[PDB]
């Protein structure tokens, strides 16, 4: 919110990618750790 | 690419900004599905 | 849909084949999960 | 390459988004075909 | 707090998504790790 | 990019510091609720 002049700093050709990519990675790394520490995910496959 | 002005910068983030909401509240969605037929 | 302008943040040549690609690794990794977790996928390939 | 006027993007995004719907589309098919042939 | 004239060495263009993603990648580690060394954790999600 | 200027450096470094700081708050938040409803 506060925090738009980064772009002055930062080249949002690279930087956007950045964050848009890490949100992706993150949200497989969630899915990966909680299909592997409970039975109830895998149990959903099933 | 390059950096931007304060002008163009501050008018990103606006949709950087909105953008993530779009995701919250989305997730939002999701937890609550979640939370609700499930053992969490 | 609304997110359009995002090519004049973000050129396309590296932006596209980002997307496409991650899309393809995505498809890649859901199989190989749903495959290591259930009994029935590696059944079919039986 | 660069980045693109604004013209361009918005006509390029189009393009992104029928090829969206296309997968989207097709996968609706596939998670059906899923779903009816299958313990899920 | 007395440091800011790093800047003036490492251009924050690299150097500030360097930091930001060195914190990210911490803290999954860190989460990696609590979710693989307690039960109550991965009790957690169950 | 480049380097900065003594004094935009100076600058932008009062903003790597409450990004840390808001960090380091919520971080406080978190290690308490956490230290609250758990074993640890
Ligand atoms: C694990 C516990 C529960 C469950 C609970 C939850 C909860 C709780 C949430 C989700 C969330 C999501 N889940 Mg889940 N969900 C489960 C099982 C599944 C299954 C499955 C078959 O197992 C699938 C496919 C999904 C799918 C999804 C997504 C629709 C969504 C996260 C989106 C994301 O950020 O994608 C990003 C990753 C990708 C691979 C998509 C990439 C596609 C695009 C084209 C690429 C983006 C490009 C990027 C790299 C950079 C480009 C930048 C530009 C070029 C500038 N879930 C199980 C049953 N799920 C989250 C959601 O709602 O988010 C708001 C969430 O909060
Ligand atoms: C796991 C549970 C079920 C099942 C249920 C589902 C469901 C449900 C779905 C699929 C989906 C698909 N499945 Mg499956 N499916 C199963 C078993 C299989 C088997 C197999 C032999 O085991 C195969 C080969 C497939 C094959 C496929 C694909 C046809 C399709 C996903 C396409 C994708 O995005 O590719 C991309 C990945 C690649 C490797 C293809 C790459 C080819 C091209 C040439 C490269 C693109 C280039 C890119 C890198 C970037 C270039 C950009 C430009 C240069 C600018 N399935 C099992 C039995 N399957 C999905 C689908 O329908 O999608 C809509 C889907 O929703
Ligand atoms: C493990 C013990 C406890 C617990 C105790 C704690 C404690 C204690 C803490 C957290 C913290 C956090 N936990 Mg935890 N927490 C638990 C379980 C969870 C679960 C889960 C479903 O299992 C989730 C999703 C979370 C989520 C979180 C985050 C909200 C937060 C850390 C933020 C972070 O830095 O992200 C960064 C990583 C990412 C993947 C986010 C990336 C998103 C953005 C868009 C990308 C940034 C871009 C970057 C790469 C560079 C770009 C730079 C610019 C372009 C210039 N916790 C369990 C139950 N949790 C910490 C927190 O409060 O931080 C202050 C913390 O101190
Ligand atoms: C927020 C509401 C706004 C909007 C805001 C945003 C924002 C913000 C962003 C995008 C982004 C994207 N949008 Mg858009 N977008 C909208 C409307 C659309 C429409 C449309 C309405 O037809 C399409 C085709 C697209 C297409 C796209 C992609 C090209 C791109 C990333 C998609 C993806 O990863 O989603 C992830 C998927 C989901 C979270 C939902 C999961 C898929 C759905 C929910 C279920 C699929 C069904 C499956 C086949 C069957 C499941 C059966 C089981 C029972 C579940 N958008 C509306 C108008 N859009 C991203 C972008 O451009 O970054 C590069 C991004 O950041
Ligand atoms: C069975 C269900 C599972 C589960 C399954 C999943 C799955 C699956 C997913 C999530 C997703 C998320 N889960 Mg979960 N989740 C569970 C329970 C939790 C718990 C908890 C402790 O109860 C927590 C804290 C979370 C938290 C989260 C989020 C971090 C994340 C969605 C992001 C979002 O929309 O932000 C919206 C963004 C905001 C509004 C930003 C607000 C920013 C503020 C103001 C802070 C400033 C930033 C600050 C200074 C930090 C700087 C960061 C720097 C980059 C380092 N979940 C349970 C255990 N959850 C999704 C995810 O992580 O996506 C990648 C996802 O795919
Ligand atoms: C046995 C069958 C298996 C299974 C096997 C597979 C396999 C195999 C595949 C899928 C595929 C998909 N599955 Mg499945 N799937 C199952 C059940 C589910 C469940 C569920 C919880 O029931 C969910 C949520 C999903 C969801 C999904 C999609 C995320 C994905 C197809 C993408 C699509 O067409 O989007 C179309 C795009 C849209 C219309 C976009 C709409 C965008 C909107 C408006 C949101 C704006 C974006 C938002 C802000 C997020 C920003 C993202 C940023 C990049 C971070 N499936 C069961 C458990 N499924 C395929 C896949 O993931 O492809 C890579 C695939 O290959
Ligand atoms: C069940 C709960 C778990 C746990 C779960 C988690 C999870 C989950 C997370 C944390 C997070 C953190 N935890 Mg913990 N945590 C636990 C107990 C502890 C213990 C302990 C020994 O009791 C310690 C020391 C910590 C310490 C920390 C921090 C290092 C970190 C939050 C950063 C922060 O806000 O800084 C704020 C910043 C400051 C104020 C900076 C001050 C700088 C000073 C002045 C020093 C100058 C720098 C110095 C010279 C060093 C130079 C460094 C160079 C780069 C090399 N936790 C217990 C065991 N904790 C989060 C994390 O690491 O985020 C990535 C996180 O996600
Ligand atoms: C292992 C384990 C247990 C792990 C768990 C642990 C952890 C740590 C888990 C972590 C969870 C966390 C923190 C998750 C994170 C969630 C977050 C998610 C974020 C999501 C964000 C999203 C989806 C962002 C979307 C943004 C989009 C799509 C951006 C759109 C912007 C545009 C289209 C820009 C429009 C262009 C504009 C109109 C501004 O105009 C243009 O300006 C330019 C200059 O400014 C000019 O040069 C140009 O000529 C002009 O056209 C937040 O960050
Ligand atoms: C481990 C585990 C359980 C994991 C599960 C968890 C998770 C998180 C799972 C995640 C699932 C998710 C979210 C899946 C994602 C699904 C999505 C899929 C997306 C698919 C998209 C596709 C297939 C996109 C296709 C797009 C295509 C092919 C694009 C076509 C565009 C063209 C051909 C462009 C045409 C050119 C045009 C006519 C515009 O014209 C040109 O314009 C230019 C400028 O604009 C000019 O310079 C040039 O001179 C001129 O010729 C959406 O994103
Ligand atoms: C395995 C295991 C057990 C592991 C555990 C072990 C270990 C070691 C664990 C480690 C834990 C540790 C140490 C964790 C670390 C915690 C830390 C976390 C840090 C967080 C920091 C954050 C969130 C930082 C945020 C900062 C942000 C968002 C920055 C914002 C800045 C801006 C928007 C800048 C604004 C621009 C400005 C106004 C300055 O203006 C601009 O200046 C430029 C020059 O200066 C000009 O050229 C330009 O024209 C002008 O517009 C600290 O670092």
């Amino acid at each position: 919110m506060n925090q738009g002049k980064i772009w002055t700093v930062v080249p949002p050709a690279f930087g956007l990618p950045l964050m848009l990519g890490a949100v992706a990675i993150t949200a497989l790394l969630v899915h990966a750790a909680v299909l592997t520490h409970t039975t109830w995910y895998a149990a959903f496959l099933q | 690419a390059e950096v931007l002005t304060s002008e163009q910068a501050e008018e990103l983030h606006k949709h950087v900004i909105d953008g993530t909401r779009v995701f919250l509240v989305i997730a939002a969605i999701a937890h609550f599905l979640a939370f609700t037929l499930t053992p969490w």
